[PDB]
This record gives structure tokens, C-alpha cells and sequence, in this order.
């Protein structure tokens, strides 16, 4: 196993992590920007009508995405655990 | 008392198996209490199952003729050393062997290991730790992905101080159940160990 | 038995190599059970025991071999720590990045999970363990230790009073850590400040709401980008650390 | 070899592993608390083992011990007659996929009966199946405490009040919910019921 | 147990979580919007007369909801812990 | 093996598990502090267990040890005669639901007397009832510290003073409130009174 | 112990918490409203002459209330810890 | 075995329980810092305990061990002769309320002697009084650090400077104020004075 | 130790805290009111010429007050730590 | 007791304690980051301790081990001949106030020499003066990090940048300002200089 | 420590904090008096000050540390 292979593996891991985090988070970030809209229209300097919609949209995004995110992760894990005995040597 | 269990950890499969299982217990949710006492037993049963051909050959060449008061404490012990010797040779990387031949500085033996076996055992265990940490981090990576996704989602929720390990534990368990987890890992251990 | 007379004769290099293995970052990180490590050191010592002198402690000064064992344990633990700060270079680099992303709000309480290191510190530690193992690294250390028994072997031991060097150790570690993540750290800083301008430009931008999701989305990307260079950045550091071991034992 | 004998043979071939693992997943699933000490947990798992291994040990004392209070044989076939009950018991619970996998990885000879001739190929099969089932149960009992954690944390944040460590406020709600649904008899009956054929 | 079943379970969990969070939080969010009304009528740029009513209404909502939220959760937990031995296999 | 068995015995067959767990909850319920160290908590629970088992140990020494300072019998019926008092004692505190559930899951044969013919089916029911009662008590003694935590966090946020970690400010108020109500005598009297019939 | 009893206990706890929080906070909120008066009379768009009086009044309120709040809490705690062995069963 | 026995007997009947706990409160009361390691705190409190137990251990050595370098007796009345001084010592500090509570909960017989005829009922009362008093002391020594914390947080919030986490800023202030008032000689003096009769 | 004594102690603590906070903060608050003067004379709707003088005056006030505030606190701490063994019982 | 013997007997009578406390304060004083890991902090502090005890251990070896390579004497006076140099070394750094305090709290008898004839009254005095000095150094080395925290936070709130947690920004600034000033040569030189008489 | 010394060190540190924050923020204050600009002035100030401020802080940190052994006692 070459350091090149270790970099391969960590590029898999980190790209999967960043795409999962984007997929899960960006809608919550957008709803945060939209409650920022709302608080900027009328000068509502508030602290939590910006958190509640973000959490609701995060949980809705988890529920919606759900199975196919789980499938992506499952066969990433399956790729890793089937290729282990080859990349060992 | 501890002389007899020693030569079993060093020469047999026990090392890389218990190491991969310790990585797992750490790779998995922070949980302890798979207790390393059922992990030791599970790794020892896997060692028996994997050494089945090696121990079969040992019983063939050493113990089959030595139920009959043939000989004691002599060459039969080397006839028993031969099978485990070539087995270990099959898995020690070339680099460790070169290095220990270099450190012994004895008569040149580029052909298989020195007969005392004293300079193949440590090379075997070194290559053993190397491969065990290989597989360990290999199976550790996706659990790291889960840890990072969980922590980044929680922080992106403005919801800090929730200790994302306690929320990542059930997702780690779930993913380790869905991909079937344990058969994958035990098959990987018992297949990458010998020639298939 | 009636044979255990020469196996316990030396008994010293066993202690030296055990002390190295217990304080090493890979062999001795509690993922390896202590039985494996102890008997591994026993095997290495029945390998290396030829071609070295002994200086028996046999029985004099109710226990004096204990003084000598202390000497050797000190030398071996010094080796181990000297190459442990090496891995802590990358540990510290990863953790600076993790904190700057925003995964360290466990600091200013200490009732908490803690500054989560399993998430990033374990990540970079796995990186380095793999790379270190694939280089001759894990091997060269052993070679180094062999030459140890020819530079400061046994007897008076000539232990050393040089500890200061490795006591100054962590310093360059911190230093080295910076030079690994400086292209990342700065980026993160800018992002923070960049987001800050938003908050300055448009008020009521609560940035527990918007600041940290953005910082994490971009911090994962920045991690992935720096992981490209990580190898060419790593290569000189391992060389310097192994030369540090080389001069720590070979000198004096 | 007694220390590698007792806890390896009888704590893996019997129900101990899944019970102790489920109890640990509970102790963590329950409020962050430690000190059920894993010692009263080990003891409670051992007594649940004795309670569940009751028919198996009954059959063992029938086919092995009952005639061998009378110095009949020693270190011979009676041991295999005692292996028969525990062997078929283990077979009753190892998943088919697992026995297939280990027969495939053994490659020796296709044994006609489902259990392979030796036990050293069935015990790892039993242990892997038991770990898979134990993680299934542990995750299943974890889910609702995760729900309470998320709800408490979300309510603390939605009160504008962060940095309050929702785990310390969730510990009593977890204990209360785990007492009202009766909690422990549910999980113990679940273990002893999903374990055998009712 | 199929990945489909795991998705079933997590859909139960996440829908229960989001409905509990909405039930508990939305009145506090509304009282926050109403103190935002008050601070927008007269230019009272304040920071805590927006927190106190929200906390009072959150605690009152907990007290009022109380038993029937607890009942919903109890028999959700009871459903899970009675179905475990079937969904095992 | 007996060395590993005995402490599990003294925990499961006696009051220990109800006490330590409660104390454990207290160490969480009380200020966030660790290090009452669970080694003086273990010793204190052991002393409370001795103090509460004083009548049970008295009856045991009466029926078992008092006649057996004179080499009467060994490893026989006297052990059963010593089992009877602790068996009746444990029966005094197992909830009826747990005994019903364990008789149902044993299915061996119905016994007319309430006492279960085996100790090995009674002990897990006793332990389940013990954990249930211990979590009841622990949650009850948790509630007021939760009240203090919410009060302090709400006051801190109400001074606009976010990010002060109300647990660090609440630890002394918790300690004061727990010394003014006398705190420890209350809880120890509650443990020792709820355990037996007063 | 019935779920009804658990709801009893949590109603005790939550009503005590909300009355304690009101007693401690409402004077600080009122002084915040009064510095809001002051900043609304003359257009003083300031940020901290609204915090200092609120903190001073909060600490003065703690000092004044003090003993009788502590007494209320003490015998609430005493009620709970004397009733535990009965409500157990 | 010995690790099970030594801590209880030698660190719950002696002063240790009061000292270490107080020190732990210190480690919390002081800046958020951990790692005075509770391994030098344990040794330091152990030295303070051997230093306060000096008269008690002197009297035990005089009453028991001084005549028993001469093989006089073993495992008999000498043990009670040694129990008497520690018993009177523990009684000197056990609050009256706790002795009354435990005499009430034991119900055996009214024993007029102030020392509880069994040490097993005097030791728990002593430990409860020890916990109550150690919490009293630790809370006392906590108060001024809470003052510094609140002052720092109020100054920061008064500079419009939120989220600088007033605890990390307060840590060096707490250390400075704890050095200028001599800090450790003060607290060692309070412990060794409040524990004994001066 | 009576609850009355605990209230005594917390009255010491809270009065010391409020007097320290007033002593340290009131000059900064006054300089904030004075920059509010300045921003009210000419319509300078600014955000930070109100922070810089406040910080400068806070640090100058710390430097000036300094030793005698430290002395007050030192012998308050000394009073507490000398009276502990008496108020224990 | 050999595992408890090492820290208490050796790690307490040496430089370790103030070095390890200063290192912990540093790890906290430094950017909020943890994991200099207190596993290489302990090794680093131990090697500093050895470098600083070099003259002390040289004297010990001179007067104890150098004549006792030759089977001279065992477990007697030579131990006191070796206690002498470490005792004088410990006196060199114990404050007069703490020695006075412990001589007052012992009340045994005025020892003529300034050194405390028993060691067990000099060691705790050494440890208390040690903790006082360690917290002194800790506050000192913390000062500039507090300065950077304050400056960065002031600028951050001065740009209307709320909720950016200027500690997250100050960590790189902290480590940069800690490396440019060379950081560790400084701190380790301060420890090694303050410890001895130069 | 003789608290006088501690007050001395704390006065030194507070005066340094005042000096640094003033040097950094007053130019932005003036440019905000004249009127994105203030951030640009902060950047220009950072770069134009550069080495000498870091050097004065380095001198002070070096002085603190090199003085610790004597200030202990």
C-alpha cells in the first residue's frame, strides 16, 4: 500500500463527507438566509425565529433525502470493504 | 505460565485479528464493553478457524506418529516447526525479512528464514501490525465519515454542546448492521490472511 | 526448567525495547494489547541479543540492576517521545483546522464532550500512521535502536543530560504544525472575516444560524484541498524527525 | 489457560454476548450516565444467561451429567454427546447467510447436515450472527432516546438558551420515559423472547 | 432486517421529532414574533423583553401539552419495543 | 472465577445496585462535578448495604453460621437454609409484574408458593425491580437540580449574558441547596426507608 | 407510580421554575423597558446603558428576594424528598 | 481484594473524604482548568490526612501496636482496643442529627454509649456528616470565584463584547486572586482547623 | 450552618459583585452616553466611535482603581477563608 | 502499593508538579485547542524534571549509590544519607510561610535546624509552595494570551461581527505570536531558571 | 508575589492592550468620521504597521518570560 493509495482513500472519504454535508445543510442555510430576509425587511432583531425554521428544514431534508443517501453510503462502505484485501497488497 | 500463550499470539493469526477488532471497538461508537474478553475469545476462535489447515498439517507431521511413544524433545519439534514456518513466511513482507537479516548480520540466508525461527517471528509480527493497522484504518474510514457528517450537521444546526458522538453511535450501529458489518469484516480478515 | 540462566542474563535490552514500544505512537497506542507488545519486544531482543555486551546485574547492591533498568527505560522512553511529537505535529495541524471550522465550542466550559478530536485528530493520525508505516519509518526506528546499543550500550550507561533537546521538542512541533496548515488556516480566517463583512453590511445576520454552516461547508472543502499537498508536505518532516532520532542516540 | 478457557468458551457459546452488548448500548442510549458500572451489568447478563440457557443446561445435564455421577467415562464421547445440545441450539439462531459464508471460507468438504462436523466453524458463525442481532436490538432500543435528545436540544436552542448541555437536561426525561413504559421488563422480555422460538 | 426497514424506523423517529419540536416551539416563536411587533411599533431596540415572554410561553406550553405528548411518546416507545422481536427477522 | 463472581453477587443479591445507581444519579444530578470518585461512593454504598442487610445477615448467621462453627456440614443443605432468608427478603421487594414475567418466560412448571423454586429466576426479577425503583428514586431526586439549572440559565440569558455556561454558575447554588435541606441525610433515609417496611 | 403522577411532579417543577424565573427577571425586564424609554426620548441608539441597569437591578433583586425564595425552594425540595417513599408505590 | 478493602476502611473513616472532595471543588471552583490531575490532589490530601490523623494514629499505635511487636495476640480483642480511639474520633465530628437518624433506622436496641456499638452504623453517619461538611466548605471556597466570574462577564458584556467567553478570561484572574490571598496555605489551614478541636 | 447564614454569605457575594461591576462599568457607560451626545449633536449614525472610547475608559479605570479594588477583594476573601471553620458549626 | 508508591514518593518530591501544572495552564492559556495530549505533556515534563534534577540526582548517586555498588548496607541509614541532599534541595524552594504553617500545625517540638527533621512535614510544605509558585508562573504566561484574546475580540465586535467567537479567530493568532516569540525555549528556560539558583 | 508586583504587571499588560487597540482602531475611527472604507483602513493599518508592532509585542513577551524567575521570589 503506497502513500498514493492512502491519499486516494482519504480523497474518497473527504469528498463523500463534503458532499453529504452540503446535501444535508445547504437547504437549512438557505432557510436561514430567508429568515434573514424576513428580519431585514422589518427590523426584527430576533434570535430564534432564525433557528426553528432551519431545524424544521434540516429534519425535513433528512426525511426526504433518506434512502438514497443511505444507499450511496452503503455501497461506498461496500466498495471499501470489498477492496480492502486487494489494496492490502 | 505465560510462556505458552505467548507463542500463540506471536506465531498465529491472533495479533492482526485482535488488533482489527480493537480498531472496530474504537471505530464503532465510542462504546467500550465489547469488553476485550469476548473480543479475545472471538479472535481466538477465528484464529482456530484460520489455523485449521496449519494445525491440520502440524498434527499430520508431528502428532499423528507421536501417540506411539516415538520420540520426545528432539527433531520432531522441528518437524512441527516447518509448517508454521512456511505459513508465516507466506505473509511476512519482504522488507521486514531483509531488515532482520540485516540486523542479525549472520550467515546469508536469502532463501527462507533462519531455522531457529527466532528471526522470522518478529518480522512476522511487524508485518502483522502493519497489515492490521492497514485493515483497521480501512474499516475505520466510513465511521469517520459518519462522525464528521453528524458533527457538521449538529453545528450547522447551531446546536452545539450536544456531543455528536452520542448521536453518531446509533448511525454507526445502523450502518454497520445494514452492510452486514461483521460478516464483511470477518470474511475480509480470513480471506486477506491466506491465499484464495 | 533448569535452563533459565542465559535467557535472563542480559535482561536489559528487553527493558529498553519494551520502553520504546510502550511509548511509540503506533505500536503502543492501546489498540495493541500489552501481551502482544511485551512478547514482541521479547522476540526482537532474542533477535538482537547476539553481538552485544551484557554487564550483568547479578546480585549486589540489594537491587542495582534496578538503577541500570531505570537508565535504559529513560533512554527508550526518550526515543519513543522524540518520535511521538512527530505524529503530534499532524495531530495539532488537524485540530487547529477543526477548531477554526467551529468544532471546538467545548473549550470554555469543561463540562462537555471536549474539543472533538476523534473527528479530525483521529483522521490525521490515521493518515500519518498509514504513511509512516508504508515508508521505511516503522522499520528505520528499529535499525536506529540497534545502533543505540553501540553508542551508549550498557554499564555506566552514560545515560545523558541532553533531555533539554526533546524538552524543547514540542516547540518545533507547534512550528511544524503551522507550516502544514498555513494555506488552510488563512483561508478559513478570510472566510470568517468574509462572513463578518456580511454581518457588518446587513445587520440581524445571526451567525450561529448562517456563519457556521457556511464555515463548515467550506472547511470540508479546504480540508479536501490541503489533503492533496499533504504528502509533499509530509516528506521532509519525517526525514527531519528520523534524523532527530539518529542524532539523539548516535551522538554521545 | 483457564482464564482463556471459561470466559471464551461459555461466555461466547451462550447468550451472554448479545445480552451484555444490548445492555451497554442501553447504558449509553439511556442518559449519558455511567456507573451501572458494567459490573452489575455483567452480573445481570450472567443471570439472564442462566435463565435463558435453562433448557439447554437441562438437556446437557440430562444427556451428559445424569449418567456421569457414576464414574462412567472421562474425557471421551460423552463430551460429544454434551456438544450435541449446544450445537443444535446454536444452529437454531445462526443466520443462514453466516453458515453459508463460513462453509465457503472453510472449503474442506461439504458436510451433509447443516452443522459442520467440528464446532470451531459453528462458534464464529454463532458469534457473528449474535453480534448482528445484538446491534439490531441495541439500535432499535436506542432510537427513542435519540428522539428525546433531539427534542430537548431543539427546545433548549429554541428558547434562545444554548450552552446548557441538553444531555444533562435529557437524562431525567430519559429515565422517566424508561420507567413509565416499564423499560426493563420490556427489554428483558424482548431479549428472552426474540432469543428463542415462542 | 432490510435497509428499507431501517428507513422506515428513521422516518418514524424523524417525523416524531419534528412534530414534537414544532408542537413545543411554535408558540414560543409566535410570542417572539409578537414582541417583535411590540419592538417595531415603538423603536425599542431591546434584547430580552423578547426572551422572557418566549420562555414563559414555552414553559406554559410544556405544562399544558404535558400528559398527551407524554402519551404519544409512551406508545411510540411501546410500539418500537413490542415490534423489535419481529423486525429482527 | 469466584473472585470475579463474588462482587457481582454482593451487588445483585443485596441492596447495592439500588444505592450506588441512586448515588450515581446524584453525582450527575448534583453539580456537574465528577470525583466524588465512585470509589468512596462504592464504599459508602457498601456501608449502607451492610447497615440495611444487618437483619438479613443476622438471620443468615442465625440459621447457617451459628451452628456451623462446629464442623457440622459443608457444601450441602445448610446452603439452602441460608438461601431461604435472602430469598424471602428479595421476594419482599420484587414487583409482582417482574415475577409474573419471569415465571412466564421460564415456562417450566407452576409453583404454588410465591417463592420461585430456583434462585436463578428470582434474582433477575429482583434486579429488574431494583433498577426500576432506583431510576424512580434517582429521577425524583434529580428534578429540583433541573429546576435550579433552568432558573440559573434563564436568569443568565435574561441579563443578555449569553455564553457564561450556566452549569458553572449553578454548581454552587446546587451545592448550597443540597446542604441547606441537609441533602444527604434526606436521601440516605429515603433509600433505607423505602427499602424495608417501616 | 402512574404517568399521572409523573405529570403531577413535572407540573410542580415547571410551575416553580416559571414563577422563580418571573420573580427574578421581570424587574430587570422593566428596567430594560425604562432604559428603552430613555433611549426613545432622545435618539440615543446605544447598546449598553440598557445592560448595566438591568444587571444592577437583577443583582439587587436577588439580594432582596434572597431568603424567602430560598425558603420556598427548600421546602419544595423537602416536600419532594419526604414524599418519595410514598409515591414510589 | 486489597484494592477493594483499603480505600473504604482507610479513606472513609479518616479525614480523606472531606479533604479530597473540597480540593475537587477547588479544581472546579478555580478556573475551568482540569489537571491538577486528581493524582497529586489525592496524594496531597493523603499527606494532609496522615497529618491530621497524627494524634489518632499515635493513640492507635500506643494502644494496639506498641504491645504487639511481641507476638501477644492475633485477630482478637486487640482489634476492638484499636477500634475505640478511631470510634471516639469519628464521634467527635459526626453531627447529632445523623447519629439520631441512623439509630432510628437501625431500631435494634437503645445503646447508651455515645460510640455506636457496631462501627457499621457509626461509619455511615460519619461519612454523611463528612459529605455535608465538605460540601459546606467547598461551597464557601467557591463563592469568591463566582464573584470574579460574574464581574468578568459583566465587564465583557458591558464592553459590548459578547462571545469572548468570560470564563477563559476569568481563569488568570482567578489564579491571580488565589495566589495573592495565599490560596493554599489558607485552605489547608481551614481544613486542618475545622477538622480538629482547637 | 443555617439557611439564614447561606443568605448572609450570598448577600456578601452579590453586594460585592454589584459594587465591583458598578465601579468598573459606570465610567464606561458615561463615556458611552457622551459619545451619544456627540452622535446626537451632528447626525453621525455611527457604530464604533461609541465603542473605542468606552474600551479606553474601561482600561484606564482598571489601571486607576487597581490596587484598592484588589485590596477590597483580598480581605473579603480573607474574611471568608478565616470565618469558614466557625460558620461550619 | 507499588503503583501508588511511585508518584507519591518520587513525582511529589521533584520538580514535576510545578512543571506539569505550568504545562497544563499553557495548554489552556494557548489557543483553546486541547491535545498536546497530557501524554507527551507528561513525558516532556518528566524529561524536564530529569534535566533539572541532574545535580540533585548526581549528589544522591555520589553519597548513596557510589559506595553501595558493593553490597554495603540494606534499608538503613544510607537512606537518610541520601535523604539529606534532596531535603536541602526541597528547603531551597519552600517558602518560609508554608514551613512556618506546617511547624505550627504539627506542634510536636521546635526542631533546632531550619530543616524539618521528619520528611513528611517538609514534603507537603514543598508541595504547597510548589503549587503557589506554579500558579504564579501560570498567571504570568497566561497574560499575553489574554491580551491577544481581548484585542481580537475588540476588533471583531468593532466590525459589527457578532457570533464569530473571537477565540476561533484568536487560536491561529495565539499560535503565531507563540511561535514568533519562540514560545518554548522561553517557557522551558523560565522553568529551569526559576527552579535553581543562578 | 507581594500584590504590588501583580498590580504592576497587570497595569503594564492593560496599557499594552490600550496601546495596541488604539493604534489599530483609531485610523478606522477617523475614516469613519470623514464618511467598507473602515475595513480597508484596518487592512492598510495592519500592513503598514507590520513588523514593528509584532516586534514590540515580542520584546514584551520575551521580557515577561525572562523576568518570571525573579518575580517569583
Amino acid at each position: 500500500m503506497t502513500p498514493e493509495v492512502a491519499v486516494d482513500l482519504f480523497r474518497e472519504a473527504l469528498w463523500l463527507t463534503t458532499v453529504l454535508v452540503a446535501i444535508l445543510v445547504v437547504p437549512s442555510l438557505l432557510c436561514g438566509l430567508l429568515v434573514a430576509m424576513f428580519q431585514a425587511a422589518t427590523q426584527i432583531n430576533e434570535q430564534t425565529l432564525s433557528f426553528l425554521p432551519r431545524l424544521l428544514v434540516m429534519l425535513v431534508t433528512l426525511i426526504v433525502i433518506g434512502p438514497w443517501l443511505l444507499k450511496i453510503f452503503m455501497e461506498y462502505m461496500l466498495s471499501l470493504y470489498t477492496s480492502i484485501p486487494t489494496l492490502i497488497g | 505460565l505465560s510462556f505458552i500463550p505467548a507463542f500463540v499470539m506471536l506465531m498465529t493469526s491472533f495479533t492482526r485479528i485482535i488488533i482489527v477488532f480493537s480498531i472496530l471497538r474504537q471505530a464503532l461508537g465510542l462504546q467500550q464493553t465489547p469488553s476485550n474478553q469476548i473480543l479475545t475469545g472471538m479472535a481466538l476462535f477465528l484464529t482456530m478457524f484460520i489455523m485449521a489447515p496449519v494445525f491440520d498439517r502440524v498434527n499430520q507431521d508431528a502428532l499423528q506418529p507421536y501417540l506411539a511413544e516415538k520420540l520426545s524433545a528432539q527433531d520432531a519439534v522441528a518437524k512441527a516447526q516447518v509448517p508454521i514456518k512456511d505459513f508465516m513466511l507466506a505473509q511476512t513482507r519482504t522488507s521486514d525479512l531483509e531488515l532482520f537479516m540485516r540486523l542479525s548480520k549472520r550467515t546469508d540466508i536469502p532463501t527462507p528464514d533462519a531455522a531457529p525461527l527466532t528471526i522470522l517471528v518478529p518480522a512476522f509480527v511487524i508485518s502483522e501490525l502493519k497489515t492490521a493497522f492497514q485493515i483497521g484504518f480501512m474499516i475505520f474510514i466510513p465511521f469517520l465519515i459518519i462522525d464528521l457528517v453528524v458533527a457538521s450537521v449538529l453545528m450547522a444546526m447551531g446546536m452545539m454542546m450536544l456531543s455528536p458522538l452520542i448521536i453518531s453511535l446509533p448511525f454507526k450501529i445502523m450502518l454497520f448492521v445494514l452492510v452486514d458489518g461483521w460478516a464483511l469484516i470477518v470474511g475480509t480478515l480470513a480471506g486477506s490472511f491466506g491465499g484464495v | 526448567i533448569q535452563i533459565s540462566t542465559w535467557v535472563a542474563s542480559f535482561m536489559l535490552p528487553m527493558f529498553r525495547i519494551v520502553a520504546l514500544l510502550m511509548t511509540m505512537p503506533v505500536i503502543g497506542t492501546t489498540l495493541v494489547p500489552r501481551r502482544v507488545r511485551l512478547y514482541l519486544a521479547f522476540a526482537i531482543t532474542v533477535v538482537v541479543a547476539p553481538a552485544l555486551p551484557a554487564m550483568p546485574p547479578v546480585q549486589a547492591l540489594d537491587l542495582s540492576g534496578l538503577l541500570l533498568i531505570g537508565e535504559q527505560i529513560i533512554i527508550g522512553a526518550g526515543m519513543g517521545l522524540s518520535l511521538q511529537m512527530f505524529f503530534h505535529i499532524f495531530v495539532i495541524a488537524g485540530q487547529i483546522i477543526s477548531t477554526q471550522m467551529g468544532m471546538g465550542f467545548a473549550s470554555m466550559v469543561d463540562p462537555t464532550n471536549g474539543v472533538s478530536s476523534a473527528v479530525i485528530g483521529q483522521f490525521f493520525t490515521m493518515l500519518v500512521t498509514l504513511l509512516f508505516l508504508f515508508m521505511n519509518g516503522h522499520l528505520v526506528v528499529l535499525e536506529v535502536l540497534v545502533e543505540s546499543f553501540t553508542t551508549m550500550p550498557v554499564g555506566g550507561g552514560l545515560l545523558v543530560n541532553n533531555f533539554w533537546e526533546l524538552a524543547n521538542g514540542l516547540g518545533w512541533a507547534l512550528s511544524s504544525g503551522l507550516r502544514l496548515v498555513l494555506p488552510a488556516i488563512t483561508a478559513l480566517l478570510i472566510i470568517n472575516i468574509a462572513f463578518g463583512v456580511m454581518t457588518r453590511a446587513a445587520p440581524q445576520l445571526n451567525i450561529f444560524s448562517i456563519g457556521f454552516p457556511l464555515t463548515l461547508v467550506l472547511g470540508m472543502v479546504i480540508l479536501w484541498m490541503s489533503m492533496g499537498d499533504i504528502l509533499n508536505q509530509y516528506q521532509p518532516i519525517a526525514s527531519q524527525a528520523l534524523q532527530s532520532l539518529r542524532d539523539m542516540v548516535r551522538a554521545r
